[PDB]
């Protein structure tokens, strides 16, 4: 007769990916035209 | 009160004698650059700077 309970974390170093990871299809999204906000931010320097 | 005048006078009427200052400049940068590179051929890897 056996009856006990364990519970085991699912090892994130080797499974724990295998996932969409949101990162991505964000990163390589508008990173960098958002970031040309720089226009803006150098036309109201320019004013300040 | 005669004295405060003519000092006033005095003071205000000898300025023609020199006019000359100084000056200065300045040379800044200012970086916001969050730059993306992708290991191409492999879109999935990928670099932020």
């Amino acid at each position: 007769d056996i009856n006990f309970y364990t519970r085991q974390v699912i090892d994130p170093r080797l499974c724990g990916g295998l996932a969409f990871s949101p990162k991505l299809n964000l990163f390589r999204y508008l990173d960098a035209m958002s970031l040309s906000w720089n226009r803006s931010r150098l036309k109201i320097s320019r004013a300040t | 009160v005669v004295d405060w005048f003519v000092n006033f006078g005095d003071v205000i009427a000898g300025f023609t004698g020199g006019y000359s200052d100084d000056s200065g400049a300045t040379a800044s940068w200012r970086f916001d650059d969050k730059k993306v590179f992708h290991l191409k051929n492999i879109p999935s890897a990928m670099v932020i700077v």
